[PDB]
């Protein structure tokens, strides 16, 4: 399911349409509409609920509201790396100015003229409750909404298999260590700013016979296939003695 | 291009004096302003501790200097209900509002405290003027709702002014009332009285006198 | 979008004591991070002056900025009724915003000041009230304090000015003190500062008997 107006939160009496990518399931029961598009011409309080369509689609929770201002988001649950579109929407599309966007009770952005806001690559710091406010004939404030941004994988740690003062001619394995939290990850190993081994599904890299000149600072990067989550490890100090 | 916004509502308590004399009729007043030409009609619902009552009196819309309407509704409240802390809720509906507006009002909360009432005669240095000031100090009282007046010989005195209540450091209130009188009347021995009405007096009324002593 | 401007008078006490430095304060709020410098021009009875001290923008908790400009005013200028105009210019404003301020106008009148002892009836309590009546003053700007034996007394409260029936203002000030301290004969004094007193001040004493 997709939405014209993207927003999962809409005012009473506004139009929104759902396209299915047929049968429509609202709150777990079937409705008439056979169309591949569901038309709410004038939203009412009974249009709030969980929507599904035809195997079968994930749920979408649609909220109909009343108020002066309504903070609109495109969904309520994100993975790290995804974009979050926000809008401070005035009832009957009237004018507000000097608008503020809030995260967890802290204003984080101010526009002289009402404007929507898109956080292009989200992450755990974006997780929280958002509201907006704005000046019309009086200062008006929206209800808060919950947004969720879930960590895909923590930042990797480079781990070596022998501790740092180590001897010539040893085997040592470096491991780029990170746990996915539900596609697989791609790893690359480095020494100073130089590349040791490039993008690969293997999370390990061997120095077969360590020599003195392998002494340096080693780190790694773990990236999703498409790469819109890419994270690096801190540097580990590794020494080979003669 | 039109700025967002509709009417506003202010909900006013009764006058202290109306709440304190059982022969008077205290009222709560719900006032709506910025009612537009576009959406003129306004509706009131009233609740006493959450129960709808129906005996409110609604006056007709009056157009103000700024081309918006003002609409007032008055609910009479029972003496004992007000003093016993019942909550009066005014609900205002109008098409320019996204949702009805609800305002609630009740007596201020906290343990009531008895006013201490002291009369102070005029300063010696004032007694060269043609008129003198008779002072009534009222302190230690809670809540701030109070009424003060002056009498002499059964008749009320009109030439007085009273400060508003002022928060003292112990969380109670005080005020002063000043009655101006011809010095001749003070000199002749006339008895003047400062009368105070407050919830925490017995019968909500006390009276203290003041006169130049004889002999 | 619209910064807003607020123009504040000096503290009455700063205007009535020649030792102090009274100031007018022009505050501009809702300036955005993007907005360029907020510019201030200041006028005294319509003549520009260049001795205003304008502060750097300061980010507020709501992520907007606030900018203050302070102009010292001279003792006789303020009391003679001169007008101070703050003019705020910025790209975020289509037209500059102007605000003017001066001393409240009307013929000054000198307060009379009277100290009243505590009532006999109050002398059963652990603390008693000493009263200072200040009446017949105009304009309403005023400061009242209490002292004893050379040091401020802190436990007092003063009503606001109230319009009397002749167009002048009055107020009362209440000093609360331990009963013992009153009966032991200590001298207290009520000090009033107001434009129309000679040198803008007077002091009246109060003690037992
Ligand atoms: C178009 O025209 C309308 C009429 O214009 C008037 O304005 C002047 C300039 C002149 O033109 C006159 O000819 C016109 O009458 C405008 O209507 C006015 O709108 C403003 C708001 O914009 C109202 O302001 C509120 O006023 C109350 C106090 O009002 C009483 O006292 C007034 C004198 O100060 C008096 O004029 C009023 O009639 C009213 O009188 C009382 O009436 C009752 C009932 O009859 C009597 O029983 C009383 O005894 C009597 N009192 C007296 C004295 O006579 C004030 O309380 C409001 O302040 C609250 O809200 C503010 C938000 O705006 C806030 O800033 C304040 O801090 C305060 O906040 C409250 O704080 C308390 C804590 O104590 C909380 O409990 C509250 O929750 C909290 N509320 C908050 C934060 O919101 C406010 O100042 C004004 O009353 C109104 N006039 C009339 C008349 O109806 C209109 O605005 C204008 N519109 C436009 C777009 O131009
Ligand atoms: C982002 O934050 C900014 C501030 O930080 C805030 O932090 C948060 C956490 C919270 O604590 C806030 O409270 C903090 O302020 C916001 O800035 C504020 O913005 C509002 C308006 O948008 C300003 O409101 C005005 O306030 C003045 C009174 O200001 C004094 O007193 C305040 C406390 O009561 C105090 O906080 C102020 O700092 C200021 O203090 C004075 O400061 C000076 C010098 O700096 C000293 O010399 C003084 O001693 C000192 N006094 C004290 C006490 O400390 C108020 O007067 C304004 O009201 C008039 O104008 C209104 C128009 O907006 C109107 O609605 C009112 O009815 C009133 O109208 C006037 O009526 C009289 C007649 O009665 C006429 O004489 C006037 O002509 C008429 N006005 C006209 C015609 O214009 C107004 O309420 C607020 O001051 C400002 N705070 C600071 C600090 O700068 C900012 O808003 C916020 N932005 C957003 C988008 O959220
Ligand atoms: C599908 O289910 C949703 C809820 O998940 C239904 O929405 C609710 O149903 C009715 C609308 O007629 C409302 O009772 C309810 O809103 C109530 O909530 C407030 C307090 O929160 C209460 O004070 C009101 O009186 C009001 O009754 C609706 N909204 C929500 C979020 O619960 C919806 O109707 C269902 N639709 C169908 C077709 O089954
Ligand atoms: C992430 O954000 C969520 C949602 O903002 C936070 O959860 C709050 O989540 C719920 C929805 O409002 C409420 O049930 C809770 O009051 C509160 N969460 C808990 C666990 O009590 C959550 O705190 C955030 N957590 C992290 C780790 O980022
Ligand atoms: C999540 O992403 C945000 C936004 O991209 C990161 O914020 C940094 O970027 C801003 C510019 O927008 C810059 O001022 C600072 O470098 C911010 O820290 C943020 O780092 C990132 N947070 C986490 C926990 O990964
Ligand atoms: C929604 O349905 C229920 C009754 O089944 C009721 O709340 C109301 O009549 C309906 N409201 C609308 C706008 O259809
Ligand atoms: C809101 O602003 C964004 C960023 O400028 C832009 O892509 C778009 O026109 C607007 N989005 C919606 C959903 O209206
Ligand atoms: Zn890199
Ligand atoms: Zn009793
Ligand atoms: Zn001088």
């Amino acid at each position: 399911i997709t939405l014209q107006p993207p927003w999962v939160s809409v005012f009473q009496e506004e139009t929104v349409t759902l396209h299915c990518e047929t049968q429509w399931f609202l709150n777990g029961t079937a409705t008439q509409t056979s169309t591949p598009s569901y038309r709410i011409t004038s939203a009412s309080v009974n249009d709030s609920g969980e929507y599904r369509c035809q195997g079968r689609s994930d749920p979408i929770q649609l909220e109909i509201h009343r108020g002066w201002l309504l903070l609109q988001v495109s969904s309520r649950v994100f993975t790290e790396g995804e974009p979050l579109a926000l809008r401070c929407h005035a009832w009957k599309d009237k004018l507000v100015y000097n608008v503020l966007y809030y995260r967890n009770g802290k204003a984080f952005k101010f526009f002289h003229w009402n404007s929507n806001l898109t956080i292009l690559k989200t992450n755990i710091s974006h997780n929280g409750t958002y509201h907006c406010s704005g000046m019309g004939k009086h200062r008006y404030t929206s209800a808060g909404i919950s947004v969720t941004v879930k960590e895909l994988f923590p930042a990797p740690v480079l781990n070596a298999s022998v501790t740092s003062p180590l001897l010539e001619g040893n085997l040592v394995t470096l491991s780029c260590e990170t746990k996915l939290l539900l596609l697989q990850l791609y790893f690359s190993f480095y020494m100073g700013s130089k590349t040791l081994r490039g993008r690969n599904t293997s999370s390990e890299y061997q120095i077969l016979t360590a020599r003195r000149e392998d002494s340096g600072l080693y780190w790694c990067e773990a990236a999703t296939e498409d790469g819109n989550v890419l994270k690096r490890s801190p540097e580990l100090e590794l020494q080979v003695l003669g | 291009p039109e700025l967002l916004g509709g009417p506003s509502v202010f909900l006013f308590p009764p006058k202290p004096k109306d709440t304190l004399m059982i022969s008077r009729t205290p009222e709560v007043t719900c006032v709506v302003v910025d009612v537009s030409h576009e959406d003129p009609e306004v509706k009131f619902n009233w609740y006493v501790d959450g129960v709808e009552v129906h005996n409110a009196k609604t006056k007709p819309r009056e157009e103000q200097y700024n081309s918006t309407y003002r609409v007032v509704s008055v609910l009479t409240v029972l003496h004992q209900d007000w003093l016993n802390g019942k909550e009066y809720k005014c609900k205002v509906s109008n098409k320019a509002l996204p949702a009805p507006i609800e305002k609630t009002i009740s007596k201020a909360k906290g343990q009531p405290r008895e006013p201490q009432v002291y009369t102070l005669p005029p300063s010696r240095d004032e007694l060269t003027k043609n008129q003198v000031s008779l002072t009534c100090l009222v302190k230690g009282f809670y809540p701030s709702d109070i009424a003060v007046e002056w009498e002499s010989n059964g008749q009320p005195e009109n030439n007085y002014k009273t400060t508003p209540p002022v928060l003292d450091s112990d969380g109670s209130f005080f005020l002063y009332s000043k009655l101006t009188v011809d010095k001749s009347r003070w000199q002749q021995g006339n008895v003047f009285s400062c009368s105070v009405m407050h919830e925490a007096l017995h019968n909500h009324y006390t009276q203290k006198s003041l006169s130049l002593s004889p002999g």
